[PDB]
């Protein structure tokens, strides 16, 4: 389901072939359509990104990464910047809480991880601009 | 080098005919041909399967008669079944399933027209009649000796082959040698058919007649039966009344494998006969 | 070769056995039948050849076959009872027709016929709308005869043939002492 407590089709249809998988195998390519990135929007403008960072009440080593083997009590601030938002639990929704210091704050209260815009409250220069990515394997 | 999934269909023509060939199944080498009709690659299906005579020389591709193979395939093509021979099935009693020299030689023979050359071997002597499941055979490629044994798709079904869990035979024989899954087809013609006819031959032609039997039989036959039932009931009663000591003695575990209670409700469900048939017998005097 | 099915009714009627004609010319045309599934047979012999007779009760002695051997054998035992029939006789052979085992063999069905017909013109007319119809090849044979030859035979044969175009052609045999057999070679519906 979707935040707005919707369902998603596609989600619904990737999953149900996932269980087709059972009378064809090649079926199972479909589970990548039903896959949902969890993250946030710090955009403001298209051509703009800014950077946007928050605190959290809790232990930034619990939400840390589960590194594996090599085989050769609170966070000043949360490790998400430029917006590269990292994966995000919904119970760790409510435990976020918006920094009193910080410049840009959007116009609507951030109270549960959804998609929404920046608006500048200095409405000033400096807006810390971010050059782009060159080519590679990816556009 | 291409292969696909095949899956062969059986009907209850082949498996009714294949039981015949039960019968047939005696110890004397015997031979049988399958026909059907070929839509794609991966499926095929059998329909028309008849028996063989006979003979001295047992299974060999020399016992095949061609003109006389030809001929009765002639005379199912001027008839309704204008279905090619989509392979040969035969019988291999007490010594196994399994395929021996002559037998692989012949399937070898038999398989240089046909490509897929569907192998049955069917043998009920030691098979209970708890199952009548049969295994369908294969031959696989001298030549795909270098690469994979089996390039086949769809490997959900193999828990389905696995059905000849044999610690034997299966592993053992193995080498270059496998298998393919059954599967049956039925409509809503031979099922309304098969199951009225096999109630009714559960049941009577008027269905009143030895209804009533029975139902006047209660006052004869079964007052016996009820006798002795209360001989039994109450020969479990006398332990019944060593119990209660038991169970004012140790009541931890239970060192009697006899359950004492399902029994005596069967005994019940045989009792009940009277009751059932008495609401029979009021209809009966009524109207 | 000519690939085409061969139907042949014979008369098991008391009349062929009259002393006026030939004496029971019942063998004459069973050596007739003879000489023409020979000639046939050294056409092509792949055709098959079906017997069956005229009478109240339709009973096939021998299924259309290639081979003649047993045929030769069961044209004995003729059953010398009944008198006529026409109407299913002709229904037990031509809707018979789609029996036969070659697809791509013609139709073909001879009569002989040694009794006056009991059937009205009404019957007549019809049955050959049906063959017409159906288009299936028709000669039409008689031996021996009582009233006149041809009356409403001719019109019979006229409405019954079409194609007029190397279509069937009818045989007409007066008395005579000579055999029906050269006379039944005549058309080209023979050898
Ligand atoms: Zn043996």
């Amino acid at each position: 389901q979707s935040r707005t407590g919707h369902t998603h089709m596609p989600s619904v249809v990737g999953v149900l072939v996932f269980t087709q998988f059972w009378f064809w195998f090649p079926l199972s390519h479909f589970l990548s359509l039903a896959y949902t990135p969890t993250c946030v929007i710090g955009l403001n403008k298209d051509l703009k990104m800014p950077k946007v960072q928050y605190k959290s009440n809790c232990k930034p080593s619990t939400f840390a990464y589960p590194a594996p083997l090599e085989v050769p009590s609170i966070t000043a601030k949360a490790k998400k910047k430029e917006k590269n938002p990292a994966r995000v639990m919904p119970a760790q929704l409510k435990v976020l809480t918006m920094p009193e210091t910080c410049r840009y704050q959007p116009f609507k209260p951030l109270s549960i991880g959804g998609i929404i815009i920046l608006k500048d409250t200095s409405e000033d220069i400096e807006e810390l601009v971010e050059p782009v990515a060159a080519h590679g394997p990816k556009i | 080098a291409v292969d696909t999934a095949e899956q062969v269909y059986i009907s209850s023509l082949a498996l009714l005919k294949m039981l015949k060939h039960g019968r047939a199944g005696v110890p004397m080498e015997v031979m049988g041909l399958m026909l059907g009709e070929f839509v794609d690659d991966y499926t095929v299906r059998v329909i028309d399967v008849f028996a063989m005579p006979q003979s001295g020389t047992g299974v060999s591709v020399e016992a095949v008669d061609p003109v006389f193979q030809a001929k009765m395939l002639d005379m199912l093509k001027q008839t309704g079944r204008p279905e090619m021979v989509v392979g040969w099935y035969h019988s291999h009693p007490g010594f196994g399933c399994w395929l021996s020299g002559v037998d692989i030689n012949t399937q070898q023979s038999f398989e240089a027209l046909s490509e897929r050359a569907v192998a049955v071997v069917v043998d009920p002597i030691q098979s209970v009649k708890g199952k009548v499941v049969i295994d369908a055979f294969r031959l696989i490629n001298a030549n795909m000796m270098v690469l994979g044994h089996e390039p086949r798709q769809t490997t959900s079904n193999l828990g389905h082959l696995n059905k000849p869990s044999i610690q034997a035979l299966i592993h053992g024989l193995n080498r270059h040698y496998y298998s393919i899954t059954i599967n049956y087809r039925k409509n809503e013609l031979e099922q309304k058919m098969l199951l009225n006819l096999h109630k009714k031959s559960w049941m009577e032609g008027l269905t009143l007649q030895d209804y009533s039997e029975h139902c006047k039989h209660n006052e004869s036959v079964v007052k016996e039966m009820l006798e002795l039932a209360k001989n039994y009931n109450k020969a479990v009663e006398e332990e019944d009344k060593m119990t209660p000591e038991q169970l004012a003695i140790k009541n931890v575990g239970k060192q009697d494998p006899k359950r004492h209670l399902e029994e005596h409700v069967d005994v019940l469900m045989t009792s009940n006969i009277v009751q059932c048939l008495a609401a029979m017998l009021d209809t009966v005097v009524f109207k | 070769m000519v690939l085409e099915s061969t139907m042949v009714c014979v008369d098991n009627s008391e009349y062929m056995r009259n002393g006026d004609f030939l004496p029971t010319r019942l063998q004459a045309q069973q050596d007739a039948v003879n000489i023409v599934c020979h000639s046939k047979t050294r056409s092509n012999p792949e055709n098959n050849v079906g017997l069956i007779t005229l009478a109240n009760d339709c009973e096939v002695l021998t299924t259309l076959t290639p081979d003649t051997g047993r045929i030769l054998s069961k044209l004995h035992t003729v059953q010398p009872k009944g008198k006529i029939t026409f109407c299913t006789g002709i229904r037990v052979a031509h809707l018979a027709l789609k029996h036969r085992q070659g697809k791509n063999h013609k139709m073909r069905i001879i009569a002989f016929v040694g009794s006056p017909v009991e059937d009205n013109e009404k019957d007549l007319v019809k049955l050959a709308k049906r063959l017409k119809k159906e288009k299936v090849n028709v000669d039409i044979i008689n031996f021996g005869e009582e009233e006149v030859n041809t009356e409403k035979l001719t019109a019979f044969v006229n409405t019954l043939n079409g194609k007029d175009g190397t279509g069937s052609h009818l045989v007409t045999v007066p008395p005579g002492p000579s055999l029906a057999d050269a006379l039944i070679s005549s058309p080209i519906l023979a050898g």
